[PDB]
């Protein structure tokens, strides 16, 4: 379809956590989503949150419709479960690496289904839980998902990192290695 | 400045099942096209496309919904109105800050450290933190454009409303050779050049 821009609401509901997601993307970047537990609209960029709004309750209403629609299709499909499509994983820095200068490591997890994952960062084989952030489960046009994980870090010659991903399509955890 | 949304239709009657939807607005040359997709797991089974003007089953699972919903005139009228209401409304409220967002690139040039694993001698123009995604990167050697021996990553989405790309020149440097990477992007008034000299 020819388009200068594509503006898309995407939402899903499923049996396992996260059991619902409701978001709006503009040229494939997530602009806002509804936090289903807080019942609030969350804006990705602060200046957008300052200029625009969205009524969270319409998101919540659509999650309730989609849950109705899920119950209907479970019955109509005779409980067809999809195959588990495992992720492709890439790790890369946000900025060119300069030792001793702060940067951000990105773990991009792509082309997977369903949107059920565990991801963690390791540094020198140990868990890292601070300076970490993650995106939503982001929709793809082929109805699989992608996701980003982030780690703020200061590169150093001796350190090594892994992005460690678990998904039902994988026989064992996938460790994607990175070093400066 | 409030975005309009739209209610999906409520269709009529480890273990995981999933249902997802899309409500897509395609803006092009003063026009809007609206698609609403209903998806069970990874199977889109029914869709409304404003260019068709009614529900179409995409798959056999969608057969009953096409038949029913297309004889509901009030629902069809609501779906046919979405391009001029929700799509247009949301497109018009964004302003320049949305439709003309610009974030200037940073440009770094350095030799690849990865020769043993790449098997090629590559000079890397790493262009980071930019938006929108369209960009052009050119290489020059002593002022002459080099069009052979250039390879690039895909345009890489960072997920944070910026992009990066790495554009690599395969080089056979001689002392005195001066390489230039030139970046052209709509956020810049003039192109950005960065020079690297063969040591
Ligand atoms: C982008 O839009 C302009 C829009 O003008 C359109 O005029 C049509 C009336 O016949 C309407 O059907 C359409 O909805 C209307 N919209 C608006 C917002 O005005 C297109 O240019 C117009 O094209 C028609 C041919 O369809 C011509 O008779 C009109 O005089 C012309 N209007 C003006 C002001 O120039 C434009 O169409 C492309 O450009 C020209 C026509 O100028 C032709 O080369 C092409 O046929 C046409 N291309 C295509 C692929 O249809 C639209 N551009 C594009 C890229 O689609
Ligand atoms: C993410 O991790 C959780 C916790 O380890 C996994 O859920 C457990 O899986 C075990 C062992 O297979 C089950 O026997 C437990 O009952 C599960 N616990 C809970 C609370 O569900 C989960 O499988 C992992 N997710 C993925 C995609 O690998
Ligand atoms: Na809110």
């Amino acid at each position: 379809i020819k388009a200068d821009h594509v503006s898309t609401y995407a939402a899903f509901v499923q049996t396992h956590r996260p059991t619902g997601e409701f978001m709006f993307e503009f040229d494939e970047d997530e602009m806002f989503y509804v936090d289903l537990d807080k019942k609030e609209t969350v804006w990705h960029l602060e200046e957008f949150g300052q200029a625009f709004s969205f009524e969270a309750q319409g998101g919540l209403a659509n999650i309730a419709i989609l849950n109705n629609n899920l119950n209907t299709l479970i019955q109509r499909s005779n409980h067809t479960q999809a195959t588990n499509d495992p992720p492709e994983v890439t790790v890369f820095p946000k900025e060119p690496v300069e030792l001793g200068q702060p940067n951000t490591l990105i773990c991009h997890i792509d082309k997977f289904f369903p949107p059920v994952l565990n991801v963690t960062w390791l540094c020198n084989g140990e868990l890292v839980t601070e300076g970490v952030a993650e995106s939503l489960f982001l929709p793809r046009t082929d109805y699989s998902f992608h996701k980003f994980h982030y780690l703020t870090f200061v590169p150093s010659a001796e350190d090594f990192y892994d992005c460690r991903v678990e998904h039902w399509g994988l026989d064992q955890p996938l460790l994607k290695h990175w070093e400066a | 400045q409030a975005y309009d949304g739209k209610d999906y239709i409520a269709l009529k009657g480890p273990e995981n099942y999933l249902f997802q939807g899309r409500q897509e607005c395609y803006a092009f040359n003063g026009t809007q096209r609206f698609l609403e997709r209903y998806i069970y797991n990874r199977e889109e089974f029914v869709r409304f496309d404003s260019d068709v003007g009614e529900f179409r089953a995409v798959t056999e699972l969608g057969r009953p919904d096409e038949e029913y919903w297309n004889s509901q005139k009030d629902i069809l009228e609501e779906e046919r109105a979405v391009p001029d209401r929700m799509c247009r409304h949301n497109y018009e409220l964004g302003g320049p800050m949305t439709l003309q967002r610009r974030v200037q690139p940073r440009v770094n040039v350095s030799p690849s450290k990865k020769g043993p694993l790449q098997h090629h001698n590559l000079l890397v123009c790493h262009v980071t933190d930019f938006y929108p995604g369209s960009i052009q990167v050119r290489w020059f050697l002593n002022g002459q454009e080099e069009t052979a021996g250039v390879v690039s990553t895909n345009l890489i989405r960072n997920g944070d409303w910026t992009f990066q790309i790495l554009v690599m020149l395969e080089m056979t440097p001689q002392q005195g050779d001066v390489y230039t990477c030139q970046v052209e992007h709509t956020s810049l008034d003039s192109p950005v050049t960065v020079e690297w000299k063969a040591q």
